């Protein structure tokens, strides 16, 4: 009985567990060293 | 004492740093209205507005503000400022499907970084270019389109370059992200073994950081790649590990998806008893999260597994459940197949008695 497994493989073929695909960089305003970090790992759609 | 541009700006900044970009946006918007002659600060305002809107999923507005930042950075001659804006504008254009311009923006970021001798910036640009080509590759459409292949190969190239530089800089976490995306790109291309090899490194690195989510992702990607290598037993080992991790991170959805993959894998190994077990665990969680579509998938699978075991009676039950679920969710193909499965099982039974 392959029909159900076939449909499963067809989806699985396009499935990926990606890492951050949208790396944004920040231009801090606050001059404080308390937050001089410029990396934003945002999650695209 | 009407607030100054800088004051409003700093409030928007901390507001966004606290997760509430919807409010930060407001302050940043106001600051622009008040105005300033400090173009370097105005540049940061736009950049942060663009990044905040991006986070809010208002890509059209993220585009507008990143466009503004890029233009201003160029007007005032801020090199690092131009590089950062080019990268941000590129990620936005990528999401919006404008891959040609995204590539140009990200290539711009790469060039300026190399000129400034900004190694980490160079790494960030290579990774962005890799991400853009990866998206481009997935934006098409039994022939595998050459345009999809060229784009994905382009991604592998940039990811490898990023990986090379990032390991030379000793940035372990960035190496992890590089490995994971490199592995997923190979997966989509059909380079399963190299996918496996890259994911093993992603797994390795995730453990070093005690990053459970990353670890779970790696196990899932590994399992999937082994499925397509025809190495089912090996795949099952990895799906079990994702199951444990998922069970451990209290993720019901992912735990269900894991049980479903295990059900299918064991069906491929022709161990229908185990398939039943895992498909049942998936059935339950599906019912729990009230996921009818997946419950249908479950009944469909269970019916097949029981049929493969010779358990006619149990097959009938699930085919019925499948037919029911299929009609309730308006699934045509499923309704018909569940129907065909029911009449066939009824035939098998009725014909099992002499005339």
């Amino acid at each position: 009985q392959v029909d159900s497994v076939q449909r499963w493989m067809e989806d699985l073929k396009l499935m990926t567990e990606c890492e951050c695909m949208c790396v944004l960089q920040a231009k801090p305003i606050s001059l404080e060293e308390d937050a001089q970090g410029d990396l934003i790992l945002a999650g695209g759609p | 004492m009407e607030a100054s541009c800088l004051e409003l700006a700093l409030e928007g900044e901390r507001l966004c740093k606290s997760g509430d970009c919807r409010a930060g946006v407001s302050f940043f918007e106001a600051a622009v209205q008040v105005g300033t002659e400090d173009l370097k600060t105005l540049s940061a305002i736009y950049s942060q507005l663009g990044n905040a809107y991006f986070y809010l999923h208002d890509y059209a507005k993220a585009l507008e503000y990143h466009h503004h930042d890029l233009t201003l950075a160029r007007t005032i001659g801020d090199q690092l400022g131009e590089a950062k804006a080019s990268g941000n504008l590129g990620n936005t254009l990528k999401v919006l499907g404008n891959f040609d311009e995204a590539i140009v923006c990200c290539q711009r970021h790469l060039d300026i970084s190399r000129e400034l001798n900004d190694k980490v910036g160079e790494a960030r640009a290579l990774y962005n270019l890799g991400n853009v080509y990866h998206a481009k590759g997935k934006s098409f459409g039994g022939e595998f389109p050459e345009e999809v292949r060229d784009a994905l190969q382009a991604a592998v190239d940039f990811y490898e370059e990023n990986l090379s530089l990032v390991t030379a800089l000793g940035d372990r976490a960035a190496q992890g992200r590089a490995f994971g995306n490199l592995g997923n790109t190979h997966y989509l291309l059909g380079n399963f073994r190299d996918a496996v090899i890259a994911h093993e490194q992603r797994l390795l690195i995730a453990k070093e950081f005690g990053d459970k989510a990353a670890e779970r992702r790696a196990y899932s990607n590994l399992g999937n790649a082994y499925i397509f290598l025809g190495e089912f037993e090996t795949a099952s080992e990895y799906y079990k590990k994702t199951l444990l991790l998922a069970r451990q991170l209290k993720d019901r959805a992912v735990e269900a998806q894991s049980c479903y993959s295990l059900g299918n894998t064991y069906t491929l190994l022709q161990d229908y008893e185990k398939a039943i077990d895992y498909h049942l665990k998936h059935l339950a969680i599906a019912q729990e999260l009230n996921d009818r579509i997946g419950e249908g998938r479950a009944c469909w699978s269970l019916g097949n597994a029981y049929t493969a075991l010779g358990n006619h009676d149990q097959a009938m039950h699930f085919a019925e459940k499948h037919l029911e679920i299929s009609r309730e969710v308006g699934d045509k193909s499923g309704e018909l197949t569940a129907r065909l499965n029911l009449s066939d099982l009824q035939m098998v039974l009725g014909l099992s008695y002499s005339t």
